[PDB]
């Protein structure tokens, strides 16, 4: 209300004529009297006889050159008592009545269009209801630093920082509506062009036959259309949670400059693609330039590759709510806070680089040792796989915690999570009795790259060993196994 | 929150002030008849008149009221980080979820 | 402070009293109130001057009246604006992130 | 290292209030904390000059030993449970923990020893009007012990020391710029006869930053502006403001 009874006392207009004319009015009928004043200035020299009536003379730069002290008066006190006693003077008195009664005829007129007037102010009351219905960031912008234009509002990222444009800033238009502000991402009341930060991922297989690639991709659409009523703040919450979303896609913009790390596709600066060797796969995208832009025709058919590529981006999605969480423990924990992001893109790698390596790398290689392991498929034998360098360390929701009771919550909760970002491989093991021999194999990712490092030992009366920890070596050592095994 | 209702009490003494204008616009008008010897409403004048009297004193009741409330509410007695950090998973957790198994 | 911001609320509704008052008092002596009786004192003499004070009355009641709403209308938003001023949890996860894995990831045993 | 701090309390009644500010100021919530001191003095049946095989004006200083007591060593009710400290500072006011501290001074409840923080502060800084208040304080850390006689006690004896006063001091503290700390405390007094609050009816206020230099001027005199602007930002609030020096020496007294 106060807002808008302001906006009434700020004079301010948009009219081009009309506005334009109606000033012209205000000079030209304004002058007049001004001018007619100067008349008033002129009695002014009239009365000449004293100094003090010099001075009031030269109000007139005519009087400056009409030297004289000019005119003179006798006495009609007679011709006051005909003013004062005049029936004429008595009338006159009715010219009092007559256009007093037309002032109060001006004055009704007046008044009630005020009432109207603060009837387009109940438009206002609602919005304010509206507002009721449905961050307290205090800011200022306009520079000066005093007064100025000053408001307040909320924002997106918090605790754990990406760093660079992260914030959000909120006004209210004559509509009763809410415009959401960013201080960039620019104002669309809720919103203008949003992108979310979509997926998608291909397989090239045509059972190895013409290079023939098709995708698949997990769609986030809630919908198109779009509600975020005006008046209404639990739908710009809606819209808040929207905002939300689009600062967490530029999370996925620290996903793409932690590829940047890898040998995994990076073409021409312009655009980054992400994809992997195996059969061939390609596995979500977003350009260097952006991520998920909206624009398309709908239709509903799924598909295997589909239904795969919704999992990976909420795996993408949440591991980097992990880094979002591994920040804030340090920041928390420790004085410095954590400012600068992801030195030896260790921390930074996280993200992406680890959801790559453990599908691909782990897993192609585990494959691949396993028919190596067919090189020792000849003696009858027997050989199995566990968690179990998995359950050796890293292990999950654990009740000893760390430093301290608040600390050890968050520690806590890191490590179940942390299982999906530790995703080396498991590694391995097979053996013999009958005076008994053993050997053993582990399988370990560092960053997608592939070691085996193996164990053996023949257990009897007097013991005998080795140890060693490269693939070309691993089948050599296998033939050389077979010799020194039974046969 | 509950305050919404203290709101609401005030954006109604605001409807009270403009009615303060609204009845005060008829003791315009009805004067206008009034002092010209057509006698015709003066009871109805009367009235109007003590009602932008009345309403006006409501308003300065009401408003000089909220004013000694706000006052007795003064009396009275980032949070970014917070929710957000955890919610993360709550979500993406929850939707993980529903893509494995649903329906 | 509030107490300063009231004080000025309580001026202006004084001043909203005070005017209305002036527009119906002054009606009298606009509508021009010559008196038989000498002790009366409001004077409408002079020709322009005495109607000059039926268009002066006009603006300054009707605009103070009016006004005094204005301001009031600000004030009574002015305090609005002060008042607006203002899951599987568990390792139990473990195992949900562990189903994504195997199923996202290849192989089938 | 140097300690540069400001004080000031709050009643109870504001401790509520003022969490509420302190911690949308900081941005961080106030972490449950606590500590026990025990405070050591030279043997007084020994007796000792004031000077150096390098001739050097040496006095006599009270030793500080302190560290963290886990709070099931301290706490009267799980009913109160819950993890918020300030509700549960109310019931926590006027009297004791379980305590009778000596107890743990000596093992109990054959035993080694835990970590303590070994230290020795000086008067703050002399100083015609400081805007801060700046303290020195020389620190080790005990990592354990060992020996025939590895209780803390032996080995403060060992050393030619004897156990003075002590106090248990628990409560939340805000981690914010540039290392300031805000600590919200209250202190109690443990002796033999029972444990009385020293803090009883409210909090002491501390906030503070540890310097690491001493020795450049600029990061000092960036770290009194910190503690400035804090007490000048919460100004009409609570004043923050620096302790008499006199309040402030371990000396022998």
């Amino acid at each position: 209300n106060e807002n808008g009874e302001t906006d009434d006392n700020i004079e301010t207009v948009m009219t081009q004529e009309q506005f334009v004319k109606r000033r012209r009015d205000m000079l030209e009928h304004i002058n007049l009297a001004m001018n007619e004043s100067s008349l008033a200035l002129e009695f002014v020299s009239l009365l000449l006889s004293s100094v003090k009536e010099s001075t009031g003379m030269s109000s007139m730069s005519p009087f400056l050159r009409k030297v004289v002290k000019p005119s003179s008066l006798n006495s009609d006190k007679i011709p006051y008592v005909a003013p004062t006693k005049k029936e004429y003077i008595e009338l006159d008195i009715l010219n009092k009545g007559w256009k007093l009664q037309s002032l109060n005829e001006s004055k009704d007129l007046l008044r009630a269009s005020f009432n109207k007037l603060s009837s387009i102010l109940q438009n206002e009351h609602d919005y304010w209801n509206k507002i009721m219905q449905s961050v307290i960031f205090k800011i200022r912008d306009r520079t000066s630093g005093q007064k100025l234009l000053a408001i307040k509002y909320g924002y997106e990222d918090s605790g754990s920082t990406y760093k660079h444009d992260r914030g959000i800033a909120n006004i209210r238009n004559n509509i009763e509506s809410q415009n959401l502000d960013l201080i960039p991402h620019g104002t669309d009341f809720v919103h203008s062009v949003k992108k979310f930060l979509r997926v998608r991922i291909f397989t090239k297989i045509e059972s190895e036959d013409d290079y023939i690639l098709s995708g698949e991709s997990v769609m986030d659409r809630d919908s198109e259309s779009e509600e975020a009523e005006t008046k209404d703040i639990r739908k710009q919450i809606q819209l808040l949670k929207k905002i939300i979303f689009e600062k967490e896609l530029m999370y996925q913009i620290k996903k793409e400059c932690a590829l940047l790390i890898s040998y995994g596709v990076s073409i021409e600066n312009e655009n980054k693609v992400i994809i992997e060797l195996p059969n061939e796969k390609f596995e979500i995208e977003l350009l260097s330039l952006d991520d998920d832009s909206i624009v398309n025709h709908e239709q509903d058919l799924p598909k295997i590759n589909d239904k795969r590529a919704n999992l990976m981006l909420v795996m993408l999605r949440l591991l980097l709510v992990v880094i979002f969480k591994k920040t804030l423990r340090s920041r928390i924990s420790s004085p410095h806070g954590l400012i600068n992001l992801n030195v030896d893109d260790d921390i930074l790698i996280i993200r992406p680089i680890l959801g790559k390596v453990r599908f691909a790398n782990y897993k192609l290689l585990l494959k691949k040792i396993i028919k190596d392991y067919v090189l020792d498929i000849v003696p009858g034998s027997s050989i199995t796989e566990t968690e179990v360098e998995r359950e050796q360390p890293q292990e999950n929701k654990n009740i000893d915690d760390e430093n301290i009771t608040k600390l050890n919550k968050e520690i806590r909760a890191f490590d179940k999570l942390l299982n999906i970002p530790r995703r080396e491989l498991k590694i391995n093991l097979p053996l013999t009795e009958h005076k008994s021999p053993n050997l053993s194999l582990m399988l370990e990712s560092p960053n997608y790259c592939n070691a085996l490092i193996h164990i053996k030992f023949s257990a009897g009366t007097e013991a005998n060993a080795v140890s060693f920890d490269v693939e070309d070596f691993l089948h050599f050592i296998v033939a050389e196994y077979i010799q020194q095994k039974k046969v | 929150p509950y305050i919404q209702e203290r709101l609401k009490s005030l954006n109604d003494i605001e409807t009270q002030l403009c009615s303060m204008l609204q009845e005060a616009s008829q003791v315009t008008f009805i004067f206008g008849e009034l002092k010209r010897g057509n006698e015709s409403v003066k009871p109805q004048f009367e009235n109007h008149v003590k009602q932008f009297y009345e309403r006006l004193d409501k308003s300065t009741t009401q408003l000089r009221k909220e004013i000694q409330l706000l006052d007795e509410n003064v009396g009275t007695r980032a949070l970014g980080q917070d929710t957000e950090k955890m919610e993360e998973q709550l979500d993406l957790l929850s939707a993980i979820l529903d893509p494995s198994k649903s329906k | 402070m509030s107490n300063q911001a009231l004080y000025e609320k309580l001026e202006q509704t004084r001043t909203i009293l005070s005017v209305k008052l002036a527009e119906l008092i002054n009606m009298t002596t606009i509508a021009d109130r010559n008196d038989d009786d000498e002790g009366s004192f409001a004077q409408e003499n002079s020709e322009l001057a005495v109607a000059t004070t039926s268009v002066m009355m006009v603006n300054n009641q009707t605009m103070q009246l009016i006004k005094n709403v204005q301001d009031l209308l600000i004030l009574t938003r002015s305090i609005k604006e002060k008042w607006l001023l203002n899951f599987d949890e568990k390792q139990i996860e473990e195992l949900l992130d562990n189903c994504i894995e195997t199923f996202v990831a290849e192989k089938t045993t | 290292v140097q300690q540069l701090s400001l004080f000031g309390s709050i009643g109870d009644d504001g401790y509520d209030l003022l969490i509420s500010t302190l911690t949308t100021i900081s941005g961080n919530p106030p972490l449950l904390y606590n500590s026990l001191c025990t405070v050591w003095k030279p043997n007084p049946s020994y007796d000792v000059e004031n000077v150096n095989s390098r001739n050097q004006l040496v006095e006599p200083n009270r030793i500080k030993l302190s560290k963290e007591v886990p709070f099931s060593y301290l706490i009267d009710e799980t009913m109160m449970d819950k993890p918020l400290n300030f509700r549960i500072l109310k019931s926590f006011t006027n009297d004791k923990i379980p305590l009778n501290y000596a107890m743990t001074r000596n093992i109990l409840h054959n035993e080694s020893c835990s970590p303590w923080s070994l230290q020795i502060s000086d008067i703050p800084a002399a100083g015609n009007n400081r805007s801060v208040s700046m303290q020195t304080i020389a620190e080790t850390i005990i990592l354990s012990s060992a020996g025939k006689n590895s209780s803390v006690s032996s080995l403060m004896n060992g050393l030619g020391y004897v156990f003075e006063f002590q106090y248990l001091t628990i409560g939340v503290k805000f981690f914010m710029k540039h290392g300031l700390i805000l600590e919200l405390q209250k202190i109690w007094q443990i002796e033999e006869a029972g444990n009385s609050q020293i803090t009883s009816g409210g909090f002491l206020l501390k906030a503070y930053i540890n310097v690491s230099r001493g020795t450049d001027i600029d990061r000092i005199n960036y770290t009194e502006t910190a503690l400035m602007n804090l007490k000048k930002e919460l100004q009409g609030y609570i004043e923050l403001s620096v302790p008499d020096r006199q309040s402030m020496d371990s000396r022998v007294a």
